[PDB]
C-alpha cells in the first residue's frame, strides 16, 4: 500500500515545483484548500 | 523558604550566595541583570562552575536578614 | 543496602504482601533494612539467643531495680550507634512516671540511601540488544522510508499555508 | 534501556571540554574561544569518521569497492554479479554451512530473498520439488546456481517466476 | 525499488530550513541567519535602518 | 579434550590493576585496564619482567580468550572463560567480577 504514499508524493512534488517556478505569480492549491504563494509573489514586498 | 526556615534569626545568616534547589538559572544578559538589580528583583544566577542566589534585598531596599 | 527478609512493621511477621500480590519480599531500601536491624537488636534480650551469647540488650540490669534515668538514656542512645550506617540522632525525649513506674522515650535516626552496585542478582537487565529484521526487508529495503518521507511532505504542505 | 553497541558518535562532543574552562575566566572574551573552537572542531570530523571505518565495513552496508574484500576472504568471487545481488549470494552461501535442506529450512532461506508472501513451494511424490516466485526484486538467473546447492543430493527441481499471484 | 529516497531527505530537510528563513524574513519583526553566518533583516526591520 | 577447573580470579575494580599469578606450575604477570567509552576490561599477558606483553585482548562472556594463541611456548594451554553466576543476560562490568559478585572468571587446565 506504499502506492498510496507514492501517489500523494507525486502531486506534492508538482505543487512544490509550481511554487518554486510559479512564473511571476502562481497560486498553488493545497489539500486543505488554502492558497500558497509562489516565491516571486512573496518577493513583491521588496519589489516596492 | 527552604533555605531560611531552619536557621535561628540571631545568627545573622545572610542569604547572598546560598544555593536553592529547584530553581533554574537566569539567562538574561549583563545589561538585563543590572536593570533587574535596580528594581530590587533578586535573580538566581548560574555562577562560575555553579549556581547560587544573588542578594536578599527586599522591595524597600534593606537586606532580608536584617528584617 | 543490607538485604534480608522483609519484616512487617505493623505485625512483626514476614511481609508476605497484600492479598493481590501475596509472596515473599526482600528488604531493599536502606530505610527498611535499618528499621528491622534496630528492631531485632532492641527486641532480643542480652544472652537469650543461643549460638551468640553477646547479642541483645541487658534489660535485666535496669528493670526491677531503682535506676537513674540518665544512665539508661546513655545505653539506649549507645546501642543505636553500633550500626555503621547511622548518620546522627536528632532528638531525645526521655520521660519517666513514678506513679506507674513506667519509662518511655522518643527519638529518630537519620540514614542516607545508596546505590545498587550490580543488578545481576535482582530481576532485570539494563541493556537493549537489537531485534532481528523481518522478511526480505534487509536485502531489498524498507517501506517505512517511503512512509516517513510522505508524512514529511504532507506536513510541509500543511505548514506553508497559513492556519 | 541502553544500547549494547557503544560505538557511536560522542553526543555533544564540542560543548564538552569547554566545560573544563575553570571559572568562566575566558568566557565572553571572543578571542580565546575561537582559537579553542577551531582546534576542537577538527577532532569532530575525525571522531565522526571513526564510526564509518567500523560501520561501513560490515557486510550489510559494505559498498562494492570493499565488499569484494569481504567476499575474497570467503572465496566468493564477484564474477559477473552486480552489487545488489552480490550481497545476496554472499549471505546465501554463508548461511548454507548450518543447513540440512528440510522443507521448513528451505522456506527460511528463500524468505530473505522474496519477502513474506513472495515465495511458495509445492512437493511431489518422486523427488519432485517446485519453487514459485511472486515478488522478485532481483534478476534470478545469476542467483539460480546457489538455489540448487542447498537442496538434497537427489532433488528434482522446477523454477517458475511471475509477478504477483 | 524507489528507495533512492535515501538521497531525497538531504534536500527535503534543507528546503524546510529555507522555508523557515523565508517566513522569518518576510513576516519578521523590527532577523535571519544564512548558512554563511551573515544576517538578513526582515522587511519590517529593513524599513527602519534605511536612509531617511 | 578433558579439562578440570583449577583457578579463579577476582578484581577489586581499580582501573590499572597489575599482579602476578601462577598457572600450570608456570608464572605469568597480568595487567587489567578499564576502558570508559567501551566499558570493558582490557587484559594483557606476558612473562615476568618482559619488555612488552605477549598477548592483549578484550574480555567478554562465553568467549574463548586464548583460542587463537595456543601455539606459543609462553601461553597457557588451558581454557580461560568468563560466565555469570546470576541471570545469563548480565554482561561483564567493573565491580561485578569475582566468585560471588556476579561474574566468575575462571581458568581450567587439560588433564596431562
Amino acid at each position: 500500500d506504499a502506492d498510496k504514499a507514492v501517489d500523494q508524493i507525486i502531486e506534492d512534488s508538482k505543487r512544490l515545483h509550481i511554487v518554486v517556478n510559479g512564473t511571476g505569480t502562481e497560486q498553488a492549491v493545497a489539500e486543505d484548500g488554502s492558497l500558497l504563494p509562489s516565491v516571486r509573489k512573496a518577493l513583491i514586498d521588496n519589489l516596492y | 523558604i527552604g533555605a531560611m526556615a531552619a536557621n535561628d534569626p540571631s545568627y545573622g545568616d545572610s542569604l547572598h550566595l546560598k544555593t536553592m534547589p529547584g530553581m533554574v538559572p537566569f539567562a538574561g544578559s549583563d545589561t538585563q541583570r543590572s536593570n533587574a538589580w535596580s528594581r530590587n528583583a533578586n535573580i538566581y544566577r548560574g555562577l562560575y562552575g555553579g549556581g547560587s542566589y544573588i542578594e536578599g534585598k527586599t522591595s524597600s531596599g534593606q537586606y532580608v536578614d536584617v528584617i | 543496602q543490607f538485604k534480608d527478609l522483609l519484616l512487617d512493621p505493623l505485625t512483626g511477621d514476614l511481609d508476605f504482601g497484600t492479598p493481590g500480590d501475596r509472596g515473599m519480599r526482600l528488604a531493599l531500601t536502606n530505610q527498611l533494612s535499618l528499621r528491622q536491624r534496630l528492631y531485632l537488636r532492641f527486641a532480643i534480650w542480652a544472652g537469650d539467643w543461643y549460638f551468640d551469647e553477646t547479642f541483645g540488650f541487658p534489660y535485666r540490669t535496669f528493670v526491677g531495680k531503682k535506676t537513674v534515668k540518665a544512665v539508661l538514656d546513655g545505653r539506649i542512645k549507645s546501642e543505636v550507634r553500633q550500626e555503621p550506617d547511622v548518620l546522627q540522632i536528632t532528638d531525645f525525649q526521655s520521660t519517666m512516671d513514678v506513679v506507674s513506674r513506667s519509662y518511655k522515650c522518643f527519638f529518630t535516626v537519620v540514614t542516607a540511601e545508596g546505590e545498587e552496585i550490580s543488578l545481576a542478582f535482582v530481576g532485570e537487565d539494563e541493556y537493549q540488544y537489537p531485534t532481528p529484521p523481518e522478511s526480505n526487508v534487509q536485502l531489498c529495503g524498507d517501506e517505512g522510508v517511503i512512509i516517513n518521507f510522505k508524512n514529511k511532505l504532507y506536513y510541509l504542505i500543511n505548514f506553508r499555508l497559513p492556519k | 534501556l541502553k544500547d549494547v553497541n557503544h560505538i557511536h558518535p560522542l553526543p555533544d562532543f564540542v560543548r564538552g571540554g569547554f566545560d573544563y574552562v575553570p571559572s568562566d575566566i575566558f568566557s565572553g572574551k571572543e578571542n580565546f574561544e575561537q582559537t579553542l573552537r577551531i582546534l576542537l572542531e577538527r577532532l569532530e570530523f575525525i571522531d565522526q569518521k571513526m564510526v564509518e571505518l567500523a560501520e561501513l565495513r560490515t557486510t550489510l552496508n559494505a559498498e562494492d569497492a570493499i565488499l569484494d574484500e569481504i567476499g575474497r576472504q570467503l572465496g566468493i568471487y564477484r564474477n559477473g554479479l552486480n552489487d545488489p545481488e552480490y550481497r545476496a549470494v554472499i549471505m546465501i552461501l554463508t548461511g548454507n554451512n548450518s543447513k540440512s535442506g528440510t522443507r521448513a529450512d528451505i522456506i527460511a532461506t528463500l524468505k530473505q530473498l522474496f519477502g513474506e508472501d513472495g515465495v511458495t513451494t509445492y512437493k511431489g511424490y518422486n523427488y519432485r520439488l517446485d519453487i514459485n516466485i511472486f515478488n522478485t526484486c532481483m534478476e534470478v538467473t545469476d542467483i539460480l546456481p546457489e538455489i540448487i546447492d542447498m537442496l538434497p543430493l537427489v532433488t528434482h527441481l522446477r523454477v517458475v517466476e511471475n509477478q504477483g499471484y | 525499488i524507489a528507495l533512492l529516497s535515501s538521497d531525497a531527505d538531504k534536500a527535503v530537510d534543507q528546503i524546510i530550513e529555507d522555508s523557515k528563513r523565508l517566513h522569518i524574513v518576510v513576516n519578521g519583526t523590527g532577523q535571519a541567519v544564512a548558512e554563511d553566518g551573515s544576517l538578513l533583516p526582515s522587511v519590517r526591520k529593513a524599513l527602519i535602518d534605511n536612509l531617511y | 579434550r578433558t579439562v578440570v577447573r583449577t583457578f579463579d580470579f577476582e578484581l577489586s575494580g581499580y582501573p590499572d590493576e597489575t599482579f602476578r599469578v601462577v598457572l600450570d606450575s608456570v608464572t605469568y604477570e597480568l595487567r587489567f585496564m578499564w576502558n570508559e567509552r567501551d566499558e570493558s576490561w582490557f587484559m594483557s599477558l606476558g612473562d615476568i619482567g618482559a619488555q612488552r606483553p605477549t598477548i592483549t585482548s578484550k574480555l567478554t562472556c562465553y568467549s574463548d580468550i586464548l583460542a587463537p594463541y595456543r601455539y606459543l611456548d609462553n601461553v597457557p594451554d588451558g581454557n580461560l572463560y568468563l560466565w555469570p553466576l546470576g541471570d545469563i543476560r548480565t554482561r561483564a562490568g567493573r565491580f561485578n567480577i569475582g566468585p560471588l559478585k556476579g561474574i566468575q572468571m575462571t581458568y581450567s587446565s587439560l588433564i596431562e
